């Protein structure tokens, strides 16, 4: 079972 | 520095595992592909294939990942992304 997901670094 | 938790799916034991191993790391190498190797080698060692890690100041990212098997935490001002797939 997967899910999805986004990330992005505040610098 | 203790580790900011920014974004999670994750149990704790692997939680504090992942953490653990990844403040070691940053001890033994200096460069962050470096030091996403021994994470990510050691992680598929003690919890089975398959793990990614990414290690860096910047980058956004969209993966998929192994329900459980995700986190993402900042150790200073370096951001670690670390998830499993099957």
């Amino acid at each position: 079972i997967t899910y999805d997901k986004g990330i992005q670094t505040d610098q | 520095s203790t580790p900011i938790v920014k974004a999670s799916d994750i149990t704790d034991k692997l939680k504090e595992d992942i953490l653990t191993i990844s403040k070691d790391a940053l001890d033994k190498y200096q460069l962050e592909r470096d030091i996403a190797g021994t994470v990510k080698k050691q992680l598929d060692v003690k919890y089975g294939n398959t793990w990614h890690v990414i290690v860096g100041k910047n980058f956004g990212s969209y993966v998929t990942h192994e329900k459980g098997h995700f986190v993402y935490f900042y150790i200073g001002p370096l951001a670690f992304l670390v998830f499993k797939t099957a």
